[PDB]
Order: C-alpha cells, then structure tokens, then sequence
C-alpha cells in the first residue's frame, strides 16, 4: 500500500509540472462524472484504466517534458 | 503548426511556430531535461532553431529579451547579424573565443554551446554533441 501511494503521488508530481488543466478539460467525456468523484484513496487503491488513458494522452501530447515523459512510458510498461 | 492544436493559441508569427515545434515536437515526450528554461521555454533551443530556420533576426531579438548573463555574447550576436553574417570585427572575436574555451566549452546546455560555436566559429574541430538530430 505504501508503495502504491508513492506511485500515485509520483504521477501527480509529474502532472503538476505543466499543461495538465487543458488536457483535462478536453478529454473528459461520459466517464467524466466518475472521474471527478475520484478520491485520493481511489488512486491509492487504483482505478487503472482511466489513468492509463490519461497518461497516454499526457505522453502523446506535448505536455510531458523530457525526463518526465520517459518515466510515464516506463510506468505504462511496468504497471499498465 | 499547420494542423490542429492550440490552431495554436497565439498569432502565426514565425517565433511562435518554432516555439510550437520545440514544445509540441519531440523536445518533450512529457516534458523535461537539461535545458535552460524561463517561463516554460527553452530560450537557447529557440535561438538555435530560429537560426536553423534562417530567421537570424528573430533569434537575435529572442536573445535581447532573454534574461541571461553571458551578455557579452549578446553583443557578438548583434553585428554578426548586422553584417553579411560573416561577422568579422577586427576587434573582439578573439575575446569571444577565449570565453568559449574557458567557460562554455567544458560544461553547458547543448543549445547554448551550439549557438556559441556556430555563430563564433569558436572551435574548428567540428561537431555538436547533443543536438545534431538530422543529416
């Protein structure tokens, strides 16, 4: 559990760096209601598919810069 | 640039087109690493690419606005630009070269090195480490 929380927080550390907000607005669809009422514990005990899609968008789009991007790709590979 | 996005948020100016290339194109998978960045923008990379495009004047302007502290270089950029681009001052060129060797050569941000080396013709042994990406 502690490691898992570490991972979620790590992703968020990533997101803070930049252009997270714009993607969020554009991305959210029908699933969106579920997304918005997601608690931290929900991430702690993960809801894997949505994050994977979002992360993919972070990488596909320009937002992630340099080293960050490499890290998600690593992440998707490792736990995705 | 001519294909979706934002459509870039701002005007179609050449500078912004290059910012887009640098930002959207592959400088970031999901952004990061070893550039000098102010307000979300790699200035040196920008100058390098603008220069690459042939937009020397714009590159010069970027440097002017830059917030940097190698400022002597700033001087040497502008006159390189002013002339036929073979900026040959009977004066300083020598001085620029020494600084490159001592300070810049063993260190720095790849793009910064590129700009110095290319503009200066600083070190004739030739090749730019990190950012030669195409033939």
């Amino acid at each position: 559990l502690v490691r898992k929380s570490y991972q979620a927080l790590a992703l968020w550390k990533l997101l803070c760096e930049h252009q997270f907000t714009i993607i969020v607005a554009e991305l959210q669809k029908e699933l969106q209601e579920q997304l918005k009422i997601t608690t931290f514990k929900d991430l702690v005990i993960r809801d894997k598919e949505l994050t994977g899609a979002l992360i993919a968008s972070l990488i596909n789009c320009y937002i992630r810069d340099n080293a960050a991007v490499d890290g998600i790709s690593l992440h998707l590979q490792d736990i995705c | 640039v001519f294909g979706n996005l934002h459509q870039l948020g701002g005007v179609p100016g050449t500078y912004q087109l290059v910012r887009s290339f640098l930002n959207i194109k592959l400088p970031a998978p999901l952004p990061g690493l070893q550039d000098g960045e102010v307000e979300g923008h790699p200035v040196w990379a920008l100058i390098y690419y603008c220069m690459r495009c042939g937009d020397l004047l714009a590159a010069s302007q970027v440097v002017n606005r830059a917030q940097h502290q190698l400022g002597e270089f700033k001087t040497w950029f502008q006159e390189y630009m002013n002339s036929k681009d073979r900026r040959l001052s009977p004066a300083t060129e020598n001085k620029l070269r020494l600084h490159y060797r001592r300070a810049l050569r063993n260190n720095t941000d790849p793009y910064k090195r590129a700009v110095y080396c290319i503009i200066g013709r600083c070190d004739v042994t030739d090749n730019q480490s990190e950012v030669a990406d195409k033939t």
